[PDB]
């Protein structure tokens, strides 16, 4: 049977998934303008948000 | 006494036609002989920074030393040397060292600002990074060399003398000596009559001294590992009359505890790198004590002080050590490491930037381990032994904790003795 | 001028972003060695973590419709062997835009005639000039160097003749036949060794491409007999056998034969291509179909233990041929059989050498599938190319044998008609060459794709590989399957019976410029390789009349 | 539910596309409702596909049976016929479900 | 609306909950990681352990600038003592690493050519232990009571494999027991 939707924590991180998407939004663009080096810190940040974004994608569909 | 060409962590041919020239924390250099020449292939552990390359040898360079900036090759017979930088900025250079009859190059070394070439007669010829020759110095014969970008460490031995150690620095104006030919009591290998048919005879023929590996630590302390399987570290190297060798690791006790009390000889320890708490090694399983083609994965082995009994561990039973027995070993390990880390920061400063968190955690575990021995002395009613343990505390918060252990053990006279130590330290601090 | 480590780091920083900064490489499918060079370059770009785009192009006229129409911010174009002869900068206009330019191609041309503009006067064409040719026409330091800038009535008159003196040395040059002098396997593998990446898969890969040129030339890989030897010893994985390891891909050496694909199978269909080897001697059918029956049916060839006898205890018989042909050595002296060769294994799954391995890649590239038919013919060869490129994994096993069983009928197909055109006796030595026109036979469909045609010539150049102590000239064939008489006519090379002293590359491409320059009356050079053109039916007869008089050798 | 020209629910079972044409207004009332569920999320979360979890970040993909120029967003990939790619992960999710790229 | 695999997990996400656990590495390289669960370090020092999460280290191995240490029970001299405590105990399984089966399969793709002689030994010493578990599971389900079971040490994988049938047999027999009264 259905369980109580814990809305309080969800919106608390739903702000967070907006923020780091905007954090990488500028800092890539700052890396393009400084390009006339390290390709580590971009790729990890790109995959980490969407994996958490993947989890709630299933989580609301089963509702 | 005929000498032999020595290299760092070099392995002999054995029953094959191929062997390793050198081995360190940067990588390994091996050679493959196919009936007429040698093929030197240099492989590294860090595939991302540098690119693996290989070339054909037409001179048979057997002496090699690897550092962070280049690769040096040397010939013991003709005296021809060659330095190969990894980066494309500097070009290759070739020079032939003149050698007389009998005299051979036994050990080579390479730093980014100085070139060190040692011979069998003890001639010390030093060159710079551009090839300008310096003054020729005549000393004792050199059999082993190690360096980490700035200093020269030489080991001397002849037929009418014994093993010694020297520590010097090749400055811009002149050569300055920290240690000048002080005696080194490292044990020699005892080859018996039954070793002539043993399979490990080939390792001692290429290296008669039994020096498996030697290198400097991450914080600047000299280390050596001979045939006696005991890791020796040089303490108080800034003071020539106060220099002491302290054994902090032994392989002969660690193999017996991990194997469940067995007596096998298929497990060994080959030192690669040591950065203040863990000696990096390869677990070689087999009859030979030297590695061959493809290297297994590296494991981690933390250092332990060799202080145990053998009959007492069997009565109390991977072999496990109890709480009470491990407090004595933890006290000896933390006391040596805290003294060396304190003198390094007050004279050389920080190197990585996180030394203060390591020092705070080490000093906290030092006072905590002493309280376990302090609690055991109060339980056996030995008030006098508990008094001497209180003076070894460093932190002021550890003295407050000693009062609570004393009150629980019903010893009111021991409580007042802790307070006299507290008043004496406050008076000395205000002077 | 291009040091090998330098261009790699230079092309690294130019496109290493996580966007559409896409560098794109181009490759022909019409060559086997063209494939294997590219495959090893891609995988290191994977582990150097860069985005890419791979497109095949089969046709030289197709290059405009694949580049010059779809470009946005491609700064780094890459190409494998296309423009050693025709200048692409005249073929494709690129105006100078933004000295430190904005988009720079490289080139990996493998051919002998070069183009002076592409090395000297380089501004977008950063060619691979390192220690390949140190004598890049070393007399050129005053010919074009005075062609660039070009009382004076007697002085300039001499100066025009010096230009005319420069004109002849640019006239005899740019008038040579072509080959590939050095394989593209040789260059990039040497480049990676300057970087230093140790994988035996690379050492398995680079030797494949140079093995492909074993049937087109001789002494090119005869220089590489040491460079095969040192690397397999310097990259020694093991001194012991260290047996029963399913992995680790051990590398060895074993002798092997012109009689081919034996370790895969069929000492049965060896009987045909043993007679190929006797087609190298003095016959095609007659004496051999007696003569083979001293050396072959000595053992009846079984059904179950022939999985074991011509797999395993043929080592008693390879020894026996090894002790048959040692006494056929001072007496027969025919040294087209014993060869050093190279082999590999997989731990299990049989021993597979590289001699037969290039054979499967050719046939599997062939089969395995107005102006409305050529489009649906050109879409085929790109597609069936694609299923050969992924043949270099372990993941293809039960498709690997598919080409194998395909190969041992295609030769049985190609030999079925080669014996026909011999017995028809339609080869005519007119004066210079021999001409043969396959007007119509059976199974004409397997002659559209040109990779079979060089093999048919490779069988046909060896029927005439007897003594022939005058007129060592190869042939020109003719065949037609489709409408309007397309006629993919081609030329071959003359051959040597293992005695190249004379410089025999080609004379036809010099004449191919001539006939194409005459009238433009439905002639085509749209196919890539210059050794193949097209003709019309009413033009092949005035083709030869222009060729029997124009002696340009 | 809308990934590439959604309202083309045509070229699809014409003998029953008149059958479910009475159900199309039922069907499009899912489709209209599924649009505002895509927009009524306060942040942009995909609800169109991507149900299998991601594993890596670099995937070799080939193409066939397709032509033209597509993918105006996230950088144009310039799709020519029968030419493979080697790209990052998140881009091809809207095209594999579209059915243009073929093999992973 | 999946409507395909709803009552259980598919086998592609059971690895997804285990990849988010940390292990130890041997780093090599020198801002860096701001990934909301990061612990980015400074210029990192080799020859030392660090609890690092798994999935970033696999990505760190494709660019090949680090190395992995195996966990402490992944030697052949350790697994043998597991096979004796079970062969004397047919009642249940004794000692379990709890995620062992999915842990090895990730560890056999450029995480195997690092360790010291594990080929022709390790796959020997694992695939035997898979069936010995599942031989034990076949005797257990024959002993099925009503509404009370004893599974003490099971991997997550068999739990994803016993699952979609063990429900509806005992559920369908739950009806005939309960609807009888």
């Amino acid at each position: 049977e259905l369980l109580p939707y814990p809305h309080q924590l969800m919106k608390r991180l739903l702000n967070r998934i907006s923020m780091q998407s905007q954090l990488i939004e500028n800092i890539s663009m700052g890396f393009l303008d400084m390009q006339n080096e390290s390709k580590l810190p971009l790729l990890c940040m790109e995959t980490e948000l969407e994996r958490l974004k993947f989890v709630i994608r299933s989580y609301i569909r089963c509702r | 006494f005929r000498y032999m060409p020595f290299s760092p962590a070099g392995t002999p041919f054995g029953f094959t036609d191929r062997r390793y020239l050198t081995m360190n924390e940067v990588g390994y250099v091996s050679t493959v002989k196919n009936s007429e020449q040698y093929s030197i292939t240099v492989s590294f552990f860090d595939v991302g920074r540098f690119r693996e390359y290989h070339f054909e040898d037409l001179f048979g360079y057997d002496l090699c030393f690897l550092n962070e900036k280049g690769t040096l090759f040397g010939q013991s017979k003709t005296g021809q040397i060659q330095y190969r930088p990894h980066d494309s900025i500097h070009s290759n250079w070739t020079k032939i060292i003149p050698l007389q009859a009998g005299e051979r190059i036994t050990s080579v070394a390479a730093t980014p600002v100085r070139v060190i070439v040692g011979t069998s007669l003890g001639y010390f010829r030093s060159f710079n990074q551009f090839g300008v020759p310096f003054a020729v110095e005549k000393t004792s014969p050199i059999v082993a060399l190690t360096a980490q970008n700035y200093r020269v460490f030489s080991v001397h031995y002849s037929q009418f003398h014994g093993l010694s150690y020297s520590l010097s620095e090749l400055g811009t104006s002149s050569k300055r000596y920290y240690k000048r030919e002080c005696p080194l009591p490292m044990s020699l290998p005892n080859i018996n009559s039954d070793m002539k048919k043993d399979a490990n005879l080939d390792y001692y023929n290429f290296n008669p001294m039994g020096i498996k590996s030697l290198f400097f630590s991450s914080y600047g302390d000299p280390c050596i590992f001979g045939s006696d399987n005991t890791l020796l570290l040089l303490s108080k190297w800034r003071s020539p009359e106060e220099s002491k060798w302290l054994p902090i690791l032994d392989s002969n006790m660690e193999i017996w505890k991990m194997s469940g009390g067995k007596e096998t000889t298929d497990i060994h320890v080959w030192p690669l790198a040591l950065a203040y708490d863990t000696l990096n090694c390869i677990l070689v399983k087999g009859k030979h004590i030297w590695p061959e083609f493809p290297l297994p994965l590296p494991s981690e082995m933390e250092i332990r002080m060799p202080v145990f009994v053998k009959s007492k561990l069997l009565e109390e039973n991977e072999i496990q050590i109890p709480v009470s027995m491990a407090a004595e070993e933890e006290y000896l390990r933390s006391k040596v490491l805290s003294e060396l880390l304190t003198d390094t920061l007050e004279n050389d400063g920080e190197m990585y930037g996180n030394e203060n968190e390591v020092l705070a955690a080490l000093n906290g575990a030092y006072d905590k381990a002493l309280l376990r021995l302090f609690a055991s002395a109060c339980s056996d009613q030995n008030v006098e032994k508990a008094l001497s343990l209180a003076h070894e505390l460093k932190q002021d918060r550890a003295l407050t904790a000693a009062v609570k252990i004393s009150e629980r053990a019903e010893l009111p006279s021991l409580v007042k003795k802790i307070n006299n130590i507290r008043e004496a330290r406050y008076e000395q601090q205000l002077k | 001028i291009s040091q090998f480590s330098e261009a790699y780091n230079k092309i690294l920083r130019n496109s290493s972003s996580h966007s559409s900064c896409q560098l794109v490489i181009f490759v022909s499918c019409l060559n086997i060695d063209a494939l294997c060079a590219t495959k090893m370059l891609s995988l290191l770009f994977k582990k150097q973590l860069v985005q890419s785009q791979i497109v095949p192009i089969f046709g030289y006229s197709e290059l405009r419709r694949h580049y010059s129409q779809l470009d946005d911010n491609i700064n780094s174009l890459l190409l494998v062997g296309f423009g050693g002869v025709i200048d692409l900068e005249a073929f494709l206009e690129i105006d100078p835009q933004e000295q430190s330019f904005r988009r720079d191609i490289y080139v990996l041309d493998a051919h002998r005639p070069w183009n002076l503009d592409n090395i000297f006067g380089s501004q977008i064409i950063q060619c691979f000039d390192d220690g390949t040719v140190d004598d890049t026409l070393g007399e050129q330091k005053e010919a074009y160097y005075k062609l660039l800038e070009l009382n004076d009535l007697s002085k300039r008159k001499q100066r025009k003749k010096q230009i005319h003196e420069y004109e002849g040395v640019l006239e005899e040059y740019y008038s040579q036949g072509t080959t590939v002098v050095n394989s593209i396997s040789a260059q990039i593998y040497s480049l990676l060794s300057a970087i230093g990446e140790t994988n035996l898969s690379n050492l398995w890969l680079n030797i494949l491409g140079t093995t492909s040129l074993d049937i087109a030339y001789a002494q090119v890989y005869n220089r590489l007999y040491p460079l095969l030897q040192d690397e397999v010893k310097r990259l020694t994985p093991s001194s012991r056998n260290s047996v029963k390891t399913p992995d680790t891909l051990t590398l060895n050496i074993q002798p092997d034969y012109y009689l081919f694909l034996l370790r895969h199978s069929s000492l049965y269909d060896s009987f045909y291509y043993s007679n190929y080897v006797n087609a190298k001697l003095s016959l095609w059918n007659e004496n051999g179909k007696k003569r083979l029956h001293k050396m072959f049916a000595r053992m009846g060839i079984p059904l179950s233990t022939a999985q074991e006898t011509w797999l395993y205890m043929d080592h008693s018989i390879k020894r026996e041929l090894g002790i048959i042909f040692d006494k056929n050595l001072d007496r027969y002296g025919l040294q087209d059989i014993i060869r050093d060769g190279f082999v590999r294994t997989l731990g299990y799954r049989g021993s597979i050498s590289a001699s037969e391995f290039v054979e499967a890649l050719t046939a599997l590239l062939e089969v395995g599938n107005s102006a409305q038919k050529l489009t649906n013919l050109r879409k085929r060869w790109v597609s069936n190319f694609w299923l050969s490129w992924d043949a270099l994994d372990d993941r293809k096993v039960e498709l690997l044998n598919r080409g194998i069983q395909l190969a041992q009928d295609l030769q049985r197909a190609i030999f079925n008609t080669g014996v026909a055109i011999l017995e028809k006796k339609l080869i005519k030595h007119l004066r210079i060459y021999r001409l043969c026109v396959l007007q119509d036979g059976p199974d004409l469909d397997l002659y559209r794709n040109p990779l079979t045609l060089l093999r048919l010539g490779n069988w046909l150049i060896e029927c005439c590989a007897e003594s022939e102590d005058k007129q060592l000239l190869p042939m020109v064939l003719a065949s037609i399957d489709e409408n309007t008489d397309t006629y993919l006519v081609a030329g071959l090379t003359p051959r040597y019976p293992r005695g190249t002293k004379k410089p025999i590359l080609n004379n036809f491409s010099m004449a191919f410029q001539q006939i194409t320059a005459e009238t433009d009356a439905k002639v085509r050079i749209d196919n890539f390789e210059s050794s193949i053109i097209e003709i019309r039916r009413e033009d092949l007869s005035p083709f030869l009349e222009k060729l029997t008089l124009s002696g340009l050798l | 539910n809308g990934l590439d020209l959604m309202s083309s629910i045509t070229f699809s079972q014409q003998d029953t596309n008149n059958l479910s044409h009475q159900e199309q207004e039922y069907l499009k009332e899912y489709c209209d409702l599924i649009t505002d569920l895509k927009s009524g999320d306060l942040v942009d979360i995909d609800l169109s596909g991507s149900l299998v979890p991601p594993s890596d970040v670099f995937i070799d993909v080939r193409v066939l049976k397709d032509a033209g120029e597509i993918q105006t967003e996230y950088g144009v990939f310039n799709l020519i016929k029968d030419s493979q790619f080697f790209v990052r992960q998140s881009d091809v999710e809207r095209l594999i479900q579209q059915g243009y790229l073929q093999k992973i | 609306l999946p409507a395909h695999l709803q009552q259980t997990f598919s086998p592609e996400e059971i690895q997804f909950i285990v990849e988010n656990e940390p292990i130890k590495i041997f780093p090599r390289i020198t801002w860096q990681l701001i990934t909301t669960d990061d612990k980015a370090l400074n210029n990192m020092v080799a020859m030392r352990s660090t609890e690092v999460v798994l999935w970033i280290a696999l990505l760190l191995k494709q660019q090949s600038k680090c190395s992995i240490v195996a966990p402490q029970w992944l030697t052949t001299k350790e697994l043998d003592r597991k096979i004796q405590y079970e062969k004397t105990h047919p009642d249940r399984f004794s000692e379990l690493p709890w995620n062992w089966l999915v842990l090895a399969r990730i560890l056999f793709n450029k995480a195997k050519d690092d360790f010291h002689d594990p080929i022709h030994e390790l796959r020997g010493k694992i695939q035997d232990l898979r069936e010995i578990r599942q031989i034990k599971v076949l005797k257990g389900l024959k002993y099925l009571n009503e509404s009370h079971l004893q599974l003490d040490n099971l991997s997550l994988l068999e739990i994803n494999e016993l699952r979609p049938f063990i429900t509806e047999i005992m559920d369908k027999l739950r009806e005939i027991h309960t609807a009888s009264l």
